[PDB]
């Protein structure tokens, strides 16, 4: 009836040390990225599966919400004493109305197996897994207090950080002993120390602006960073698919905000032209500013925001821009620079640039970096810098020793192994999965595949049956995705292997033709015809191939 | 008649292709909405546009040595004796003695806890990589919930990742508009944060005054009951355990007394009061000797004061638990804490069940220092003291007569 | 009576014909913030043939029973159709999932369907469907104008009307039928 | 290459080819069996119900197969 604590490990070096990290097999599964020079990015283009299947996911959906319904009315109506949480007892009300929870309480309990798992360890490339048992349904659990090894796709470490034996951990020790675990304060009266500097000014010269600022939280980051400078009389244009920091920011900032279909360029345009010629509302006064906010790669998706031209639209129209990238200020770029290395542009044409250490550098904070006087400036006019706690010591030593190796400082060649590796990996797998039938988004070297599930009963099943083969896996659906497409997020590490690979692909495929999960047309092959390859001839062929940039439609 | 029928079809069809035929329009409208333009005036307005910079520079030499003086600790932990620099390393202080700390038990810094981190880290890493939501939490985290339920006495509790951002995202997860929220005077910024954020209609009271409150009350009462609404709405009643500015504390036998009489839930935000209050140190409400299961509902606390280490926590019972684990944002839209803090923390509150000297300690020192101040004469005509005999920390305040005189 | 630095609070109407009053600033932006996840399936893919699908598959399990009449089924499947249509429209008011504050909480679905644009495709399907199925039951087999007459009333009252213009952001409260409606 | 903690699950045809299980002659019916009721089960919702409704739902269609 609770979570037992489990026990540590005890067990020689080396066999730790492979299940943190991996070791290369082969010299030729590395591969170096090279830069766009600023030739333009293509429109993206998804394929659609028939019809059936939409017709089958509309009458599912339909009658889920008609029995949900059913069972919401009669046992309100008739067994009073059973739900005591939904009725007044005493001139209180409840804590919440039926009616905002029924997608919680509906569909959504049936599936609560499928999301929360509690682990311990250090997350690798095996994680540790608890075993429980479920009684009634899904509302209680029994815990038998086993353990078993689980191949995971699912945790936020691109460049394989996240290690118990390394030079970061000896960094980390170091400054345990050294520094304690205590802080003093606001970043105002104290709690301001050398290590605080340090990382500003290697975080500054890093990225390449001249000023920063680093924060021990990201969401707060971003929930207090627009009211500083935002008025009522100012507007924000954001995209549809935004993170909710950034919403819940502009939210208690106050200004009026205006959003725009997702990739369309051209409608952003007139948006922009006709915000500009109206003017304020009921007064038709010019505004004061004019923000652009966006993401530098989403999550969701696994695509990437077409810089050139929104610094051209910003450059001709006088107008601002501010850049959110958390997922790929590590990962990407040919040297690890973010989305501004690919497509050459200078940083100096960006206003704001603002990132996480939580996905890549494994580490918890976030930071800002922007020109001298803007910074001069935002120290004053901030609320979190005067009135919240400060970054702890260990999590600065940890950043500090992830930035000075993947810079190429501490190190002689480890940083430019892990860039290879990862972006191998992420082109293996795509063309490999594409190669067998299933449906994937990306740019072909996104870290994130997100493979497509469209029936409502095809998401638990698939959880199970990879679980099952241990195997660890996320999947997402309703209202985070468009009720058509549910899908299941894949993350590629840097600390998987080839061979382990080739394990999942083996038994992906048999999911996947026992639940009839891959329909492919001839829009996502190159010569234009549906390819169903067998599996063997796929494991031959596929690696040499998979180097080549002519084999990806997008 | 039969051609009756037929004509009730006429009709409909009339209708219907009158609907096809006609054109889109929208109250948001396009550039149409005046319209009376031309592409070659629309180009005159948009060049004729000028912005405003994005920050104001004027008055940054006006505020720069505020910058200019804040002190700064030199490889050496935050401790009673420190070296401290100012002004980018122009000046050079030593041997300074620190009255400005913001931990009070210092229980943190012991030697049977500086173990308890570094085989916490040996063991699991620095940092966890996934959110709560999908394979973030560990045993660890379930753990120090279940110590924290267990040492204050509430049925469950709940570990959000800063403590500026609890309020915020526990205050408006429990309301809608049409919902009453009775508020202090005087109260800290993310409290008012929470306020703003909540989206529903907000009273004022005088502080620390109990006849308005059951004035304002009373009137609510009248008028709601006047009303004749169908369902009964939610309302909350928002205090401080020991406010941020001024340093005093709230009276909660009338609080409670006046929440039972007129239906109303309490909440209490006590961030200076968890760790020094009470003979054991249970917070405000073993001070008053009552049940903190009966006479708050929410508590908001923060572990970064007392305790030593990053975080905050909120405590009450199951069924807000449970909704706040899917209704929070800032507790879903986040990663978790690192595992040396909540070990350590855990550490700390066994210690602290152990022994209670230093909050013993801790009185007696704030006793000393509130009289020694307040039993002079001299400063009778400079400053004046706001805070309680209570509080670990005092403010001064200049005497009204000698602002405006000066 | 003391007054809030900050109200919102929900007003009832007053009179048997009312309208809704037109939103604020505040909302106006709360509204504009978030896509709504209600309106936006209607004009997505397969979305127009599932209303053809289900009124054959209702055709076809109505005449099923052996015991049941043509023009009974037809009338039926009417029943079924109509009222089914009435319930999700503009029977129901809210959003299920939640928005920040109240939000849509007054207007119905039919009233969020593509952001409130009138005369948009979807909405002329939506209104040609109803009257293509009566005319189609009304010439496909023998009947009285006995039944007919209540069965175009029906087909009129419940479908035709609620979709005109004149209707939209409408409410009408009876003293005692009808419960007060917040404006 | 270097050992590691990880118990690798053999896939199903490796086990059922190691098994000997696969017989020519009772083994076709088998295999299409399984193939109708999945085909059947996957595509419409039974598994995210409640064992009343989904034997009710199984009843209906039964019913109007019969019919
Ligand atoms: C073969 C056979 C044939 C026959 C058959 O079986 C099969 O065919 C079956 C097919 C069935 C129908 C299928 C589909 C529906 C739609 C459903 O839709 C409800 C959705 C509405 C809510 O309904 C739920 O919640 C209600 C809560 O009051 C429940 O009401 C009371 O239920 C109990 C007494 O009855 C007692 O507990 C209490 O007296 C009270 O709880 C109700 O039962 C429950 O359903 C959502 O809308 C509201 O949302 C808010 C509610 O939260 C309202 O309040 C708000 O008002 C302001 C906004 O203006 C806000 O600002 C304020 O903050 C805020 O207060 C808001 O005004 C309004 O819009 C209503 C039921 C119906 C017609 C079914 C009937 C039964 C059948 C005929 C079966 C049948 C058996
Ligand atoms: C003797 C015989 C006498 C016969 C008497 C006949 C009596 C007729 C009884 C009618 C029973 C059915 C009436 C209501 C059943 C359905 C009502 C559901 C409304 C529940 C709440 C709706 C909330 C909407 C929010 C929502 O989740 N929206 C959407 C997603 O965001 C929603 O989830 C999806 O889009 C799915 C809905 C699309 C499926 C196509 C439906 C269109 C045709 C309607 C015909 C109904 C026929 C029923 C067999
Ligand atoms: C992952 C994510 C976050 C998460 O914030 P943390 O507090 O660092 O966990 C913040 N911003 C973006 C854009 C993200 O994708």
């Amino acid at each position: 009836t609770r979570v037992p604590l489990c026990e540590p490990e005890e067990l020689p070096d080396d066999i730790q040390k492979e299940n943190e990290y991996g070791t290369l097999d082969s010299p030729g599964h590395l591969y170096q990225v090279k830069s766009r020079h600023g030739k333009p990015l293509p429109e993206p283009v998804v394929d659609t599966p028939p019809y059936y299947i939409s017709l089958l996911t509309y009458l599912n959906y339909l009658i889920l919400i008609i029995l949900g319904h059913v069972h919401d009315f009669l046992g309100m109506t008739f067994q009073k004493n059973k739900h005591l949480d939904l009725l007044e007892h005493d001139g209180l009300a409840p804590w919440f109305s039926n009616f905002e929870s029924f997608y919680v309480r509906r569909i959504k309990m049936r599936i609560d197996d499928c999301f929360s798992r509690p682990t311990t360890g250090v997350p690798g490339r095996f994680i540790r897994c608890i075993d429980r048992i479920s009684h009634n349904i899904n509302e209680y659990f029994t815990y038998s207090g086993a353990v078993y090894p689980c191949m995971n796709l699912s945790s936020y470490n691109y460049l394989g950080f996240a290690q118990s034996k390394g030079q970061c951990t000896d960094a980390a020790l170091e400054s345990v002993d050294k520094y304690s675990i205590q802080s003093g304060g606001p970043r105002a009266q104290i709690g301001t120390t050398d290590l605080h500097i340090k990382a500003e000014k290697l975080v500054a010269r890093f990225i390449g602006k001249e000023d920063a600022l680093v924060f021990s939280m990201g969401y707060g980051t971003n929930a207090n960073l627009f009211n500083a400078f935002l008025d009522k009389k100012c507007l924000v244009i954001s995209d549809e698919l935004n993170h909710t920091s950034i919403r819940t920011g502009v939210r208690l900032s106050g200004a009026a905000v205006r959003t725009f279909k997702h990739g369309d360029m051209v409608g952003l345009e007139k948006l922009i032209r006709e915000q500009i010629v109206l003017g304020q509302p009921k007064t038709n006064r010019p505004w004061k500013k004019i923000l652009i906010c966006a993401e530098g790669l989403f999550s969701m998706e696994g695509t990437l925001c077409n810089l050139p031209k929104l610094v051209e639209l910003k450059k001709k129209y006088k107008c601002y821009l501010f850049i959110d990238e958390a997922h790929s200020i590590g990962a990407m770029g040919p040297t690890g620079r973010g989305v501004c290395e690919i497509f050459g542009v200078d940083p100096k044409d960006v206003d704001i640039l603002m990132g996480t250490f939580t996905k890549s550098f494994g580490a918890a904070g976030g930071y800002i970096a922007a020109d001298q006087w803007i910074i001069d400036r935002l120290r004053l006019d901030l609320t979190t810098v005067s009135y919240s706690e400060s970054m702890p010591a260990p999590v600065l030593a940890q950043t500090i020793s992830s930035l000075q190796t993947i810079s190429g400082e501490i190190c002689p060649g480890q940083g430019t192994e892990r860039l290879q590796r990862i972006a191998f990996n992420s082109r293996y797998l795509r063309l490999a999965l594409q190669r067998l039938g299933f449906i994937v988004y990306g740019v072909a070297d996104s870290p994130v595949i997100p493979l497509l599930l469209y029936c409502p009963s095809k998401m638990p099943a698939f959880s199970r049956m990879m679980l099952q083969r241990r195997i660890a896996v996320v999947v997402v659906a309703y209202p985070a995705t468009p009720l058509i497409e549910s899908r299941v997020r894949f993350c590629m590490s840097a600390s998987l292997t080839k061979e382990d690979i080739d394990y999942l692909l083996r038994h992906v495929s048999e999911v996947g033709d026992k639940l009839n999960l891959k329909s492919n047309s001839g829009k996502s092959s190159y010569d234009g015809k549906r390819q169903r390859w067998d599996i063997e001839e796929v494991i031959r062929r596929t690696p040499e191939d998979c180097k080549d940039d002519k084999y990806f439609v997008n | 008649d039969d051609p009756y029928r037929t004509t009730v079809e006429i009709g409909l069809i009339l209708y219907g292709i009158i609907y096809y035929l006609s054109k889109p329009q929208q109250k948001k409208s396009l550039q149409a909405q005046k319209p009376n333009l031309s592409p070659q005036e629309i180009d005159a307005l948009i060049e004729d546009w000028e912005p405003e910079p994005l920050v104001d520079p004027s008055a940054t030499d006006e505020q720069s040595w505020r910058v200019a003086k804040t002190p700064v600790t030199m490889e050496m932990p935050i401790q009673n004796h420190i070296t401290i620099t100012r002004n980018n390393l122009q000046e050079k202080y030593t041997n300074v003695f620190n009255l400005a700390s913001n931990n009070f038990l210092q229980l943190s810094a012991t030697e049977p806890v500086k173990e308890v981190v570094k085989t916490t880290i040996k063991n699991y890493g620095v940092g966890a990589c996934g959110p709560a939501g999908f394979y973030g939490n560990q045993d660890v985290h379930y753990t120090l919930e279940y110590d924290l339920a267990q040492f204050f006495g509430t049925q469950g509790s709940v570990l959000y990742g800063q403590d500026f951002c609890a309020a915020p995202s526990v205050l408006p997860a429990f309301t809608k508009r049409g919902d009453v929220i009775v508020a202090d005077d005087q109260v800290s910024l993310p409290v008012q944060n929470a306020l703003q954020l909540s989206r529903s209609t907000v009273y004022y009271f005088n502080h620390n005054d109990m006849n308005s409150l059951e004035c304002l009350l009373n009137e609510l009462t009248e008028q709601e009951k006047l009303e004749k609404l169908p369902a009964i709405p939610r309302k909350f009643i928002v205090t401080e355990g020991i406010f941020h500015n001024s340093g005093d504390l709230a009276p909660l036998p009338e609080l409670t007394k006046l929440k039972n009489k007129y239906k109303f839930r309490l909440f209490v935000d006590e961030t200076f009061s968890i760790g020094v209050l009470g003979a054991t140190g249970r917070g405000l409400s073993e001070h008053f000797n009552m049940d903190r299961a009966t006479a708050i509902d929410i508590t908001v606390g923060s572990m970064a004061t007392a305790l030593g280490s990053t975080g905050g926590f909120v405590l009450g019972d199951s069924v807000m638990c449970l909704h706040q684990r899917i209704g929070s944002n800032a507790y879903c839209f986040s990663a978790c804490l690192p595992a040396y803090t909540v070990t350590s923390v855990s550490k700390v509150l066994k210690l602290m069940d152990s022994n209670n000297d230093a909050v013993q300690t801790l009185q007696k020192l704030s006793k000393s220092l509130h009289d020694s101040f307040a039993s002079d004469d001299s400063l009778r005509s400079y400053v004046i003291v706001t805070s309680s005999p209570v509080s670990a920390v005092l403010h001064l305040q200049l005497t009204p007569a000698y602002r405006s005189r000066k | 009576t003391t007054e809030p630095v900050k109200d919102h609070r929900r007003r009832r109407a007053a009179a048997i014909i009312s309208h809704v009053e037109p939103e604020t600033f505040e909302d106006e932006n709360d509204q504009q913030l978030l896509p709504n996840m209600n309106a936006t399936w209607v004009d997505q893919r397969g979305a127009w043939i599932i209303h053809v699908v289900i009124i054959i598959l209702l055709k076809l399990f109505y005449n099923l029973f052996p015991g049941v009449t043509t023009e009974w089924s037809w009338t039926l499947t009417n029943m079924t159709y109509v009222i089914g249509s009435y319930v999700m429209f503009h029977l129901i008011k809210g959003t299920p999932f939640d928005f920040n504050g109240g939000a849509y909480d007054n207007l119905t679905m039919w009233e969020q369907i593509d952001d409130e644009t009138l005369y948009t495709p979807s909405r002329k399907f939506l209104i040609s469907v109803p009257i293509a199925l009566f005319l189609v039951s009304t010439h496909y087999a023998h009947y009285d104008l006995k039944l007919f007459s209540w069965n175009c009333f029906l087909t009129t009252f419940g479908a035709v009307v609620p979709k005109l213009p004149v209707t939209h952001r409408l409410r009408i409260s009876i003293p005692g039928i009808t419960g007060r409606a917040q404006i | 290459q270097h050992k590691s903690s990880m118990v690798y699950i053999p896939t199903t045809k490796e086990a059922k080819r190691r098994n000997g299980k696969s017989e020519g002659i009772l083994n076709t019916i088998e295999e299409v069996v399984e193939k109708l009721y999945w085909t059947y089960y996957i595509h419409l919702p039974f598994y995210l119900m409640a064992s009343f409704d989904s034997f009710f739902l199984h009843v209906f269609f039964l019913t109007i197969f019969s019919l």
